[PDB]
């Protein structure tokens, strides 16, 4: 199950 | 810090008619949005974006639009307006769930621009009985006939605002299938309201159309205006 | 994906406990929030649940507990105060960076009152002839103004209010009609203590 | 950044002969991510280049295996020429059976 | 054991030839169980592994929806790391990154990491601690200050710590076998002619699971590896692999030289001579 990244 | 800017924060607009809010921040937060306060269906999401450019569909996407320059300025866009698309609108920033609201927007399109009224409010006087048999005076405000419930009422004693045992509803209820009414109860001491000196006032900001909109009428324009009563301590005797 | 707040509405006696219901589907461990909203600011946020301990402690005497069996996120807060009377949303954030609200839940936190004077009285608009209005107040948080049938003989909804100084813990509805000369007495049928016009001397 | 791939070919079992096997070209150490893997018999192409799907490995670089398919006699010469930018010239490696 | 489940992203951006390439692949240990590719045919989570199977529509559906996200969400970095940097449109670019954690048969956390790649070069990530964050080059600095001034460690460092824990854990309830299979390395020698009466001896091994293993040439108790010869790994392209390893030695001296293979599914190393 992934992570819901950030920007940069 | 941290603000979320909503602006406007309320218009009476027309059918037919293109109007834009637009959202100004200061979080540096990407993730912006624009969401919809409607009872039976609480908040709901409209549009929303990752950084300039990025711009996608929420849930509620029938006759909204986007734009993205900024890593600030935000803004949803109704080119055909229907009054289905009434509601206190909400935009927000945001870092993977950290959401930062904003103070709002009331938006009444209507059907006939025409149809409205800016409140016609009056003041009424403590019962003496309240006044003797209690020592306190309570002062409520009636507000009738306006059609943007955009109002908001404040009291105003001896020159500045109150907030001091003062209660509004802040829901204006129906009066008419169209004419709405608003109503509060300011009650200060028998003492104070036995000065002749210590002023009271009341203030119904109301908000319709501005300046540059379409009053096809020749009579008085109802726009964003205060219509207010007023009273004064009355003796003991 | 799918939040829900059974009851919109609940009120209860201040001081007392507050849990406020709220289930959620979503097979996986979603990310759920509780905001606040009261009178024309927008929302605001209570606590955060992103994984971790099922007990969040937040804001305000407010603190929820997450749980899988068959899913929740209830809020809590124990000594409930007055000023807490509002709208509390529940919201989950599924499939990215949205956040899927449910109905919502409007709570009313009645004050407690030593006195119940229910005295009514009749208040007269000074800039025209017979502008008048029922006045009901200082009542029993605990009780039910009755309803309108009558046209133009409009109540209001009980209103608390709270001055400066000891309590005025007071809840109260306005009344008013365009039918001839109604008595407050009349119009708030089951209700109490009604004093009249008749300034009296002493 | 500009990282030369590291290229190896070999075969699954033993190179036996007259006996059918499969063939690969492992690639890798090499940055941009774009690549051309050619897998030659004789130096003409092989119709199925059987690709596998990109990766990368911790020290950010990309590796690759690309396989054929076949059954060897000494007399041929199988091979592989990798065309990326980090060499100029496309750098081809023979298949050495007994490596 | 330790174990891990840690993910693979990359977006590399075409200029021109459309929309940056995006796709994650997933790995518990060192396998592949699942990855997403954006020029798939119906972009979807796939599974990379027969006991995926157990994974419902929903959890598909899931994270395909979570994947397109990261998608366009990638597709933003791309500009921004493009504006930081000064970089006019043109140059096709790579961002890649490893987000994962490292569980050790208690449970307990070993290792938790996000690290961002671009263009191949190291350009920020999550330090150990779970709370900071540490950038090269006055640009990744601008990107720090934002993942901290918005909470970013904070909720990663719940992804990490509960997320792809509790996770890590069920994957290994199911994958098991698949998992935790061995297969003994398959060796022998070869001797490979020279001259200047001198011979190429080469240890063999391969059949192998596991992909890690030592191999060693000695003359009478004495290690070798030194003046040797080796070969990364090489994927035996069949779920097994290949390595080799050799050495010069006088021709007739054969005899007196030993090759071993240490490799886990090994009860005693294997020990060849010629």
């Amino acid at each position: 199950e992934q992570y819901k990244f950030y920007s940069v | 810090e941290a603000a979320v800017t909503q602006s406007p924060r309320n218009k009476v607009a027309v059918t037919g008619g293109k109007v834009t809010l637009s959202c100004n921040q200061t979080n540096n937060h990407n993730n912006m949005y624009w969401y919809r306060q409607d009872t039976g269906h609480g908040l709901r999401l409209i549009h929303y974006s990752y950084g300039a450019g990025s711009t996608e569909k929420g849930d509620i996407p029938d006759g909204y639009k986007a734009s993205r320059p900024s890593q600030e300025n935000f803004s949803l866009i109704l080119e055909l307006a229907t009054p289905s698309q009434t509601s206190v609108y909400f935009c927000a920033s945001g870092g993977g769930g950290t959401l930062y609201f904003g103070a709002g927007t009331r938006l009444s399109v209507l059907e006939d621009l025409r149809n409205v009224t800016p409140p016609k409010v009056s003041l009424f006087e403590p019962s003496k009985a309240e006044i003797a048999n209690k020592q306190k005076a309570t002062l409520v405000c009636l507000a009738r006939g306006f059609f943007p419930d955009h109002v908001e009422l404040s009291w105003w004693v001896n020159g500045k605002e109150v907030h001091s045992g003062v209660s509004t509803d802040p829901q204006a209820y129906k009066e008419s299938n169209y004419s709405y009414c608003l109503s509060s109860r300011l009650r200060v001491s028998a003492t104070f309201w036995h000065n002749p000196r210590n002023h009271f006032r009341c203030q119904v900001q109301f908000h319709g159309l501005s300046e540059e909109d379409k009053w096809p009428e020749g009579s008085p324009k109802p726009v964003t205006q205060n219509i207010s009563a007023e009273a004064w301590g009355r003796a003991d005797c | 994906q799918s939040v829900t707040q059974p009851d919109a509405r609940v009120t209860v006696s201040e001081g007392a406990s507050l849990q406020l219901r709220c289930k959620y589907s979503y097979s996986a461990t979603p990310y759920l929030f509780w905001y606040v909203q009261y009178p024309r600011q927008g929302l605001q946020l209570l606590l955060k649940y992103y994984s971790g301990d099922p007990v969040v402690q937040g804001v305000n005497g407010f603190e929820a507990e997450f749980s899988k069996s068959n899913s929740s996120f209830h809020l809590r807060k124990a000594s409930v105060h007055w000023s807490d009377s509002a709208v509390y949303f529940c919201a989950v954030s599924g499939f990215a960076s949205a956040l899927t609200f449910g109905s919502g839940t409007k709570v009313i936190v009645l004050p407690y009152i030593q006195n119940p004077e229910p005295a009514v009285y009749a208040l007269k608009d000074p800039r025209s002839q017979d502008s008048t209005l029922c006045l009901f107040t200082d009542f029993d948080s605990q009780i039910n103004v009755p309803k309108t049938m009558e046209s133009g003989t409009f109540i209001t909804d009980a209103t608390v209010l709270d001055m400066k100084a000891m309590d005025s813990k007071s809840n109260g509805a306005i009344a008013w009609s365009n039918q001839t000369s109604f008595t407050c007495q009349d119009i708030f049928k089951e209700t109490n203590a009604t004093y009249p016009s008749s300034d009296v001397p002493c | 950044i500009q990282k030369t791939p590291q290229i190896q070919v070999y075969s699954r079992h033993p190179p036996e002969n007259g006996k059918p096997n499969i063939l690969n070209c492992y690639v890798t150490q090499f940055h941009p991510p774009h690549i051309e893997i050619q897998m030659l018999k004789n130096g003409k192409k092989i119709p199925k280049v059987e690709m596998s799907d990109m990766s990368f490995s911790k020290d950010w670089s990309f590796y690759i295996l690309a396989h054929t398919e076949f059954t060897p006699t000494e007399t041929d010469t199988y091979a592989c020429r990798v065309k990326h930018d980090s060499m100029a010239e496309p750098k081809t490696v023979y298949w050495d059976r007994d490596m | 054991g330790p174990h891990s489940l840690r993910y693979f992203v990359t977006a590399v951006s075409r200029p021109g030839l459309g929309e940056p390439r995006y796709m994650e692949v997933g790995y518990v240990d060192d396998t592949e169980f699942v990855r997403f590719d954006s020029d798939a045919e119906n972009p979807r989570y796939e599974p990379r592994a027969r006991w995926m199977e157990q994974e419902g529509p929903e959890y598909w559906e899931r994270e395909t929806q979570k994947a397109k996200g990261n998608e366009q969400s990638f597709r933003v970095d791309l500009r921004t790391l493009l504006g930081y940097y000064n970089q006019s449109k043109g140059g096709s670019h790579t961002i890649q990154v490893i987000s994962g954690c490292e569980v050790g048969s208690d449970g307990r956390l070993l290792r938790g990491y996000q690290q961002y790649a671009y263009d191949g070069c190291d350009y920020i990530a999550l330090n150990e601690d779970l709370k900071t964050w540490t950038a090269a080059d006055m640009a990744a600095l601008i990107t720090k200050h934002k993942w901290e001034q918005a909470g970013e460690a904070e909720r990663l460092r719940a992804y990490l710590e509960g997320t792809c824990v509790e996770w890590l854990r069920r994957y290994l309830k199911n994958g098991n076998a698949t998992l935790l299979r061995t297969d003994s390395p398959k060796a022998h020698v070869t001797h490979h002619s020279r001259p200047e009466d001198k011979v190429t001896l080469r240890c063999w091994a391969l059949g192998f699971y596991p992909a890690d293993i030592t191999l060693t040439w000695q003359l009478n108790g004495e290690e070798l590896i030194q003046d040797m010869e080796l070969v990364e790994t090489r994927p035996a392209g069949d779920g097994t692999f290949q390595k080799w390893a050799s050495v010069v030695v006088p021709l007739g001296k054969e005899q007196y030289y030993t090759c071993h293979v240490y490799h886990q599914g090994l009860p005693e190393p294997l020990t060849l001579r010629w």
